[PDB]
């Protein structure tokens, strides 16, 4: 064992003789292909979202280059890995959104959408004809009761509710950092939560962005309606880290 | 960045570095084929294709790598050309669909989402195989403006100012970032592009070539429709001229 | 090494195909012979035991009255075959009230050539070629006719022709005796010499099996003492 | 649905499946066939003897109807598969016909579904052989054989499974018009061929008889044990006051 | 455009063995522990809920899920499975609802489950589940204790122990434990024999523990947890 | 050797092999040649023939009045491809009483043959066909490949040897849209005859003529009825 | 696809299934499982793997599957197989009850499902059931009966078999002792005993070991008895009374 | 059938009558209409008994399903259009008549739903055969913001004014209160409905009834 191999079970979402799923990890390392990272945080009143906005060349209408996806006036994700497939389950979690609220009457609650995407990959995971999504999806929004909700979930099936997470290259280190920020104890209000997020992928990548190479996504309680930060914001969000 | 052990016979397999090497495959058949770019300014968008001829016995205009998608909009395929063709069938399907369903002429970047999920439905099974061909939509309107969008084997879609696909793919962009389009009209434009494809051509390697051109915009009314033979010549004219110096 | 059934060669053949035409160099030989007065078929029993009853062994049917056919190779495939023609012939004269042409039939057999697949099929659908060469000897507007099937579905006409292991040197054989304006004596005569040839065994009438299609005659079996006959004029 | 060829072609034009189901055939329990004037036998070797086994549920001669009836060798599995649809065709054939059953006919529709199955995604061929045996209205007797590749053909008589060229050779050698010249000696004429490849003893030997517009006839061990003592008797009244 | 595979993906080896599935036992063999035990006038389950950070937010996902009102579930091994067994479990018991009017036999259940998990063990294109799955339910006045596993066998429990270190939890239980035990007292020995493993401070977030008796299913609040983790209570 | 067997599997170098293998069955059958003045279409088409007696494999099939092929390569997926144009024809006569325009035709066989390229367990079509036809813009002839790829030709051979026929046809392409009907068919009957050894030449038993034009529905020519178009031919000595 | 295909329903080139066999590999390494036919009764025995401190047990059984109210079976191999295979004998039981209004024929049971089994083997792709089994009954047919079947479809009634673990020396031994026509469920039983106590690995044999059931006649009705592990302990003794018995002659 | 509901302060007051028919026959005098859906929700069903039954039946398991995964209580909404999506797609052939009550974290929410699937939100509601009585004394007795009872009495009320004044309707008046931390399932309320004391004693003694045959079979 450690590390055997038999049949197919590095081929297809089969078992590998210590009981493990190859094809599985594998999308986990095809995420990291994209070259990008991403960081989530939970704030005391909001949920920010945070991304590297690599556009290397001019030819593109920077317009159209975002991996902030609205999927309901009030729920917001972030994606990372593979691109066309990280749309596919956009696309996905968009149409469970809308039936739900058709067949229930209420909106759905980030907690079960991410449960039912997560679901739906699970079965990826166990049928041999397709394989795993080489995309990852982190959730944000206001729930009615829980206060503001970040969850996340993996080409695995995994699914999980977080108070700040992290996906892509610099994903451990900015755990790390995130995990160091939160044991502290400080007023987790909203520029605490933009400035928190915003300086850990600034120090996990070293960078001090500028403002066209992120983009900020947000939720807050008085305002649940999913907010992405236009550049001239982000850059007031920027300016005000140079101080102290 | 060259792994083929198995790990390369099927789309619904990963290889253990997280890589799916048949769309790379596919994307590779793209780099093969004869360039073809597009490029958008202020009042639309042009398209010009390098068309390798293969024989003397072929008529004019055989083998279009220019589609009509829809009456407002425009494609431009590279790779493997049957494979396009059904992709500008798709294309057609999506718009009529659209139309028929909800009244007008489809946005652009729906379109583009459309097909572009279709192409990607590609990548996850072992039962099919993904599309041999990137293709760019191009389309004018004065409600959403003018706009191009390009899709590759993975089904990826995005919006540019300028884009080029093929062989000589950096040289052309490297090409086209020299002009200035946000400022131009496609009429200054489609000089540009058929010098950019005179530029691009390797005569040595390839031989004779043919070259094609496509309006859309506010000098077509919104109609994607073919360069005139007036118009080409004088482009293809102004190439040649360029091409000495 | 396993491979679909549906696949190429790099010379651009289908292998399950060839692979069929091989298989039919097994079969028993037969023969044809196209004549102004009729059409013949000559082929051999190949009996493996005196305890087999030959009678129970026909490699020439009858698809229509005017129309017969002698196989080679798989017999249970040809079978198959075989029954589909006989109902195409019933279905054409339902219909139109009048026999169908020799070729048409033959057409029609051949429609069911590359109708073989594993996915996007139906779950009634052939897996395999059919291992089988067919000649076909009718009567119709056009006069006598003779065509011959092998399992790349490819028909053609033919005034003398040869299929079976000994396929080569009977028709070569057959070749040297051939002109368009020989008697159906002369091609019944040649037909069972050239098998008596090319059979392992002693030639006699209960041995091989041979059947006429003239104009003013409907298709004809040979009996024991019919083939006698011919035999004596050895 | 599974939808895979699993019979194919081979380079040296082989349907190597088929082959296989052959040799499976090969390995089965003999089984031996003859046809007389008025009576046609058919009899089995070895009823895997274990005595602690029920005979009865074993038995590898069935009924198809009244008018027919059929041993086997092969996979006994696939032999019950083969004979109750061979079974639900006979009557179905009185359904849509008035008339009965011929041997032939329902001989052609068994071949020709052992060859679909050569011939179908997903299936397998049947690994049996069978020995059809009747008597056709118009009261002319025959035995017919069947084959994993769904050929079929008239005998006079036969044998299959395990060393069936011998008994094959054995009963070239010694079918006349005068054995099977009475029912009496076509049974022995069976019985004979079967104590050729058998473990010699009587007590492994099956034996079914069918005759005229009358039921199959099973035999039980205490007459097959009579037949091979007048068998002995003969092979000592004959061959010991001779050699 | 898809269809799917619709050989078998667990097959028997020349020994005799269906590898697949013990590839799934495996991966069980593998998973966070789980401990159940049946007391007379009750049942507990009680596994490791230990996270990889203090990130993760600990009161979103459950391993110790409820079917109904009178059944719950905990797993060793792969959790996206045990989900979706979870959410099959809870439709069973529904339809069985629905067809009797009456709150489904803990055995019953055990039973179509296990029935669903050895479908996967044939059917075409997929492999087993990688779950071990622990019953417990209240019915006909007795309580209950189950145990599936990929195979889609089960087997009645007095008491066990699944996951890591699973044989030492197992004999540590065959020792340390047996019947005419209160509900409290087995709550007592299933931390202590979870304990047994957990490598770290044990916390009140930190395992997970649920409870059988004739009132219905429930999960223990964290605060419950944490007065039984005082050593006492 | 891997990159093979499946239509599905991409090559790592961006080819698909069982495509070009498929192309492979195009060269094995006999020659044939088709060309267009402004006037007419015309195919010619070189027969072949097993052994002396047997008749010379037909290469030419009527699919409209107005449209007509000529195969090459597996006969079985001609009559298959034939059948469909047949019935496309059909369906716009009966729709809306007008012929199918010949480029629409070809399009929707391009259509059709793409599907099976890209399926798992399917195969391309193992056949190339020379299309001549006639409408509202004139005559035309099509190239159509197993790689469901299509051509608009001003004149084209495709087959065994017909790389010659090619390079004739390259030649004399210029003489073509003024010929009458009868230098047309010679022109086409001379592609086909560089295609043969000096040893061997055209016959009234080996060579099927096809025309469509403004004045002529499609129409096959065989046996005598060819013999006008050969006995007008120069005797191309070696 | 087309390489992932394990091909589980086709020939080998000696002309056998490979699937089937190799679940008969399965099927030796599983609980020794006999059965014995007497003249009023029959009796199934079999060897229980579900042996620890903690069991619970909640059934009647472990390997004893009530079928009909005439009609009993065990197995031996895979037991989820097992599970799926009984609940369509029950299936096909109840079908015929339903049709004819009388109790379905042993018989036309096991070739029921039999037919099933072999249906696996020939076509779908799927790998066989593995699983043997053997049924005790009675009918108005052929009174008491005893029959087998494998993962092949292929079944055969028997007076006396075993099945499992160690199945051959079983049958060597019911060989010697049986007694054709002179068989009772009292020496049945005692032969049960005696051939379990040798094939089972773990000698002295506990009740905590063993399962017997019989099936009898009483009054019209047909009886399904699982032994209470008492008599289980009586019938031990017994044995081991009578072999010490016979040991003292020397 | 009478069936009533109401919203008060507090909550929300359903009723029912208790009478079941069989044509003009009474079968049942003591009929349960008053059905649970979840903890929180509860439904009032006339129309055909065996469709309101199913129905019902049907949306609390589904519920329950949606509970059970969602770890919260059920909405009202929820309940709302799963019912009335089902009864629309059958057009009307599933008699499925409805008062739908419960409290929410939105609060307390009535709703009418008919078998065709048409619902509506209304503070007070009525259905059945004796529904125009109740509504009547609900359009002359009912005010906003009741104290719970005063809802109680104006419920029964209307029930009563149904059982006293339809055929369909009779014998006793079931409540069911649901406030935002209690739940009254108050079954019956009160029977203002009595069969007089028999006036005779009809009972027949032992041997009255000749017997042919007779068959005694021993149990266990």
């Amino acid at each position: 064992s450690r590390g055997s191999s038999a049949g197919f079970d590095r081929h297809i979402t089969i078992f590998s003789p210590e009981g493990r799923l190859y094809q599985v990890e594998y999308a986990f390392k095809a995420i990291n292909q994209g070259g990008l990272t991403s960081v989530a945080v939970r704030g005391k009143d909001c949920a920010v979202i945070v991304t590297q906005k690599k556009v290397p060349d001019k030819l593109l209408d920077s317009s159209t280059v975002t991996h902030l996806f609205k999927i309901t006036e009030n729920i917001g994700c972030v994606m990372t890995g593979m691109t066309a497939d990280s749309r596919s389950q956009v696309q996905r979690a968009r149409y469970e959104a809308a039936n739900w609220k058709y067949k229930y009457g209420y909106e759905i609650p980030v907690d079960m959408l991410c449960k039912r995407i997560a679901d739906i990959s699970q079965v990826y995971t166990q049928n041999a004809e397709m394989r795993p999504l080489g995309c990852c999806m982190i959730l944000i929004g206001i729930d009615e009761e829980q206060g503001p909700q970040v969850y996340k979930c993996d080409p695995a099936g995994y699914y999980c509710g977080f108070k700040a997470t992290a996906a892509g290259v610099k994903q451990t280190e900015s755990t790390s950092f995130l995990e160091k920020k939160v044991k502290k104890k400080f007023d987790w209000t909203f520029e605490q939560t933009v400035e928190t997020a915003i300086t850990c992928l600034s120090t996990v990548l070293s960078i001090d962005f500028k403002p066209s190479e992120i983009e900020v996504g947000v939720v807050t309680v008085e305002n649940p309606k999913f907010r992405i930060l236009t550049e001239a914001e982000i850059d007031a969000h920027l300016v005000a880290l140079a101080e102290r | 960045s060259s792994i083929g052990t198995g790990y390369d016979l099927s789309a619904s397999t990963f290889s253990p570095d997280g890589r799916v090497f048949q769309v790379e495959y596919a994307m590779k058949a793209v780099e093969n084929s004869s360039t073809a770019i597009g490029i958008r300014c202020k009042d639309g968008v042009v398209f010009g294709v390098e068309k390798l001829v293969l024989s003397k016995l072929y008529e004019e205009g055989s083998n279009k790598r220019l589609f009509n998608v829809d009456r407002h909009v425009g494609m431009a395929v590279a790779g493997l050309l049957a494979d396009a063709r059904s992709l500008a069938d798709i294309a057609r399907e999506e718009a009529s669909n659209f139309r028929s369903n909800f009244g007008y002429n489809i946005p652009l970047k729906h379109l583009a989402d459309r097909v572009a999920m279709y192409v990607h439905a590609y990548t996850l099974y072992s039962a099919v195989r993904p599309f041999g061909c990137s293709f760019m939509l191009g389309s004018y309107s004065v409600n959403d403006g003018a706009q191009l969008y390009m899709i590759d084997p993975s089904g990826v879609s995005y919006g540019y100012w300028g884009c080029a696909i093929g062989k000589a793919r950096q040289a052309a962009k490297t090409e086209i970032e020299k002009l200035q389009m946000k400022e131009m009209t496609c009429r200054d434009i489609v000089k540009e592009v058929a010098k950019i494809i005179y530029i691009v051509h390797d005569e040595v390697k390839d031989k004779a070539f043919e070259l094609e051109l496509s309006w859309v915009g506010e000098l077509t009314n919104g109609r994607h429709e073919i360069v005139p033979k007036d118009i080409r010549e004088e482009a293809e004219k102004y190439a040649k001229e360029s091409l000495k110096e | 090494y396993d491979r679909g059934v549906n696949t190429f060669s790099p010379e651009g053949r289908l292998f399950q195909v060839e692979y069929a035409i091989e298989a039919i160099k097994l079969g028993s030989t037969a023969i044809g012979i196209q004549t102004s007065e009729g059409v013949c078929l000559a082929v051999e029993k190949r009996i493996t035991s005196p305890l087999m009853e030959p009678s129970s062994i026909e490699k020439i049917v009858e698809i229509d009255a005017h129309i017969g056919c002698a196989m080679s190779g798989l017999i249970a495939d040809a079978k198959t075959l075989i029954d589909k023609a006989r109902v195409e012939t019933q279905n054409h004269w339902f219909t139109y009230n009048e026999t169908m042409t020799v070729e048409s039939v033959t057409q029609a057999v051949s429609n069911l050539a590359l109708q073989f697949g594993e996915e996007d099929a139906d779950p009634g659908a052939m897996s395999r070629p059919f291992g089988v060469a067919l000649l076909f000897g009718g009567v119709d507007e056009k006069g006598p006719q003779l065509f011959h099937m092998d399992p790349s579905g490819t028909f053609v006409q033919c005034d003398a022709r040869a299929i079976g292991s000994a396929s080569e040197g009977a028709q070569s054989s057959l070749q040297e005796v051939y002109h368009k304006s020989m008697t159906l004596k002369e091609a019944i005569k040649s037909s069972l010499i050239i098998l008596k040839q090319v059979m392992e065994e002693k030639l006699n009438a209960t041995n091989i099996e041979l059947a006429t299609v003239q104009p003013g005659q409907n298709f004809h079996m040979f009996t024991k003492e019919e083939l006698e006959e011919v035999i004596k004029d050895i | 649905s599974y939808d895979r060829a699993i019979t194919v072609f081979s380079p040296d034009g082989h349907l190597f499946q088929v082959e296989y189901a052959q040799e499976a055939v090969k390995k089965g329990s003999t089984a031996v066939g003859v046809r007389g004037r008025d009576i046609v036998v058919l009899g089995v070797e070895k009823k895997s003897v274990a005595k602690l086994q029920d005979e009865r549920t074993v038995r590898k001669i069935c009924a198809l109807d009244d008018n027919v009836c059929m041993a086997f060798a092969g996979l006994t599995a696939d032999a019950r598969i083969v004979i109750n649809r061979a079974r639900v065709e006979c009557q179905s054939h009185r359904l849509t016909v008035e008339d009965p059953v011929t041997v032939e006919y329902i001989t052609r529709y068994i071949a020709s579904l052992k060859q679909r199955y050569t011939q179908s995604n997903g299936r397998r061929p049947f690994g049996i052989s069978a020995l059809i045996v009747g008597f056709d209205f118009d009261g002319t007797p025959r035995l017919y054989q069947t084959d994993p590749s769904g050929t079929y053909h008239a005998w006079k008589a036969n044998a299959i499974g395990r060393g069936a060229k011998s008994v094959r050779e054995f009963l070239e050698k010694n079918y006349t018009d005068e054995a099977i010249e009475t029912d009496d000696l076509t049974i022995k004429l069976v019985i004979k061929a079967l104590l050729e490849v058998v473990q010699s003893g009587g007590k492994n030997i099956e034996l079914a008889v069918m005759r005229r517009d009358q039921s199959l006839k099973i035999l039980n061990p205490e007459e097959i044990e009579k037949y091979v003592a007048e068998i002995e008797k003969e092979k000592e009244e004959n061959e010991k006051k001779k050699q | 455009a898809e269809r799917g595979y619709s050989f078998s993906l667990t097959t028997f080896s020349p020994s005799g063995k269906l590898v697949q599935i013990e590839y799934a036992l495996a991966a069980v063999a593998g998973g966070a522990p789980s401990v159940g035990i049946k007391a007379a006038n009750g049942v507990v389950l009680a596994t490791e809920k230990k996270q990889k950070s203090i990130l993760y937010d600990e009161r979103s996902v459950h391993k110790v899920e409820p079917i109904t009102k009178h059944i719950g579930l905990v797993y060793s091994g792969m959790g996206p499975d045990y989900r979706v067994l979870v959410h099959r479990a809870r439709k069973l018991a529904q339809q069985y609802y629905l067809v009797y009017q009456e709150p489904i036999p803990t055995a019953q259940l055990v039973q179509r489950v296990a029935s669903v998990m050895q479908e996967y063990t044939q059917s075409g294109g997929v492999r087993p589940f990688g779950v071990s799955l622990l019953i417990c339910g209240w019915n006909e006045g007795r309580p209950y204790l189950f145990q599936s596993d990929p195979s889609g066998a089960y087997f009645a429990w007095k008491a066990t122990a699944m996951g890591k270190n699973y044989v030492n939890g197992k004999t540590f239980l065959e020792k340390r434990y047996n019947e005419d035990l209160e509900l409290e007292d087995a709550i007592h020995t299933a931390i202590l024999t979870l304990k047994e493993s957990f490598e770290g401070q044990m916390t009140e977030d930190n395992i997970e523990v649920g409870i059988c008796n004739e009132a219905g299913f429930r999960r223990l609040t964290p605060t419950e947890v944490k007065d039984y983790l005082a050593a006492i209570a | 050797n891997q990159y093979d067997n499946d239509v599905t599997v991409w090559s790592p170098q961006g080819r698909i092999h069982q495509i070009e293998y498929a192309m492979e069955a195009v060269k094995q059958g006999s020659a044939t040649v088709g060309l267009k003045s402004k006037t007419h279409a015309v195919l010619v088409a070189l027969k072949r023939a097993q052994s002396e007696l047997a008749a010379h494999q037909k290469k030419i099939l009527h699919v409209d009045n107005h449209i007509g092929i000529s195969i090459a390569g597996l006969t079985a997926d001609a009559r298959l491809l034939c059948n469909f144009m047949r019935q496309e024809c059909l369906d716009s006569r009966f729709v809306f009483d007008r012929p199918l325009p010949v480029s629409r035709l070809v399009s929707l066989i391009g259509s059709k043959t793409q599907i099976p390229t890209q399926r798992y367990g399917r195969r391309p079509y193992g056949v190339g066909l020379l299309i001549a036809g006639y409408d509202d813009m004139g005559p035309h002839i099509f190239q159509t490949c197993p790689s469901a790829n299509y051509f608009d030709c001003r004149a084209m051979s495709i087959g065994a040897r017909s790389q010659s026929a090619r390079t004739y046809l390259e030649r004399h392409m210029s003489e073509f849209m003024e010929c009458n009907l009868n230098e047309l068919v010679k022109h086409g009957l001379r592609a086909l005859r560089e295609t043969l050894p000096a040893e061997q030449d055209l016959t009234t038993k080996n060579v099927s003529i096809g025309i469509v034009g403004k004045d002529l529905e499609f129409t096959i020519y065989d046996d005598d009825d060819v013999s006008p178009f050969l006995e007008g031919l120069e005797e191309r000595p070696q | 696809s087309r390489r992932y295909d394990s091909r589980t329903t086709i020939f080998s080139p000696e002309g056998r299934l490979y699937q089937v066999e190799y679940a008969m590999e399965a099927i030796g390494h599983a609980g020794t499982c006999l059965g014995i036919l007497a003249n009023d009764g029959v009796l199934l025995a079999a060897e229980r793997r579900n042996i620890h401190k903690l069991l619970d047990e909640v059934f009647f059984s472990e390997k004893i599957y009530k079928l009909n109210e005439d009609m009993a079976c065990s197995v031996a191999g895979i037991t989820s197989d097992a599970n799926v295979l009984t609940n369509e004998l029950r299936l096909i039981a109840q079908r015929y009850l339903l049709q004819y209004q009388e109790p379905i024929p042993c018989e036309q049971l096991v070739t029921a499902l039999c037919d099933i089994k072999q249906a696996y083997t020939q076509f779908g792709g799927k790998r066989p059931f593995g699983v043997s089994l053997l049924y005790i009954g009675w009918d108005k047919h052929y009174g008491f009966q005893l029959y087998q079947s494998d993962p092949s479809g292929n079944y055969g009634g028997w007076k006396a078999t075993c099945i499992g673990n160690n199945s051959a020396a079983a049958v060597s031994m019911l060989k010697q002792d049986y007694k054709e026509g002179e068989m009772t469920l009292k020496s049945a039983l005692a032969l049960a005993i005696k051939v379990l106590n040798k094939t089972m690995d773990v000698s002295k044999l506990s009740a905590e070991k063993v399962e017997i059931a019989t099936l009898t006649r009483e009054n019209g009705k047909t009886v399904i008895r699982v032994l209470k592990q008492k008599e289980v302990e009586q019938l031990i003794k017994k044995h081991e009374e009578e072999e010490a018995k016979a040991e003292r002659e020397k | 059938t009478t069936i009533a509901g109401v919203v008060y302060k507090d909550g929300i007051v359903l009723g029912a009558d208790t009478r079941a028919t069989e044509g003009m026959v009474v079968a049942d005098k003591n009929c349960s209409k008053i059905h649970f859906i979840s903890p929180n929700i509860y439904c009032c069903g006339a129309g055909t008994a065996a469709d309101t039954d199913m129905t019902t039946q049907l949306i609390s398991s589904n519920l329950e399903l949606h509970s059970l995964s969602t770890g919260r209580l059920p909405r009202v909404v929820t309940a709302n259009r799963m019912l009335k999506q089902m009864l629309f797609r059958y057009q009307g052939y599933i008699g499925a008549a409805l008062v739908l009550g419960g409290v929410d974290v939105t609060g307390p929410h009535l709703y009418s739903i008919y078998p065709h699937g048409s619902t509506d939100k209304l503070p007070y509601v009525t259905m059945g055969s004796g529904s125009l009585a109740a509504m009547a004394v609900f359009e002359d007795k009912f005010r906003p913001d009741m104290e719970e009872e005063e809802a109680k009495n104006l419920v029964s009320e209307a029930i009563a004014a149904g059982i006293f004044n339809d055929l369909g309707s009779g014998s006793n008046i079931d409540l069911c209160v649901i406030s935002k931390n209690k739940l009254d399932f108050l079954r019956p309320y009160t029977v203002p409905n009595k069969k007089g004391t028999r006036l005779g004693r009809y009972r027949c003694e032992k041997g009255t009834t000749a017997v042919l045959t007779e068959k005694i079979t021993p149990l266990e």
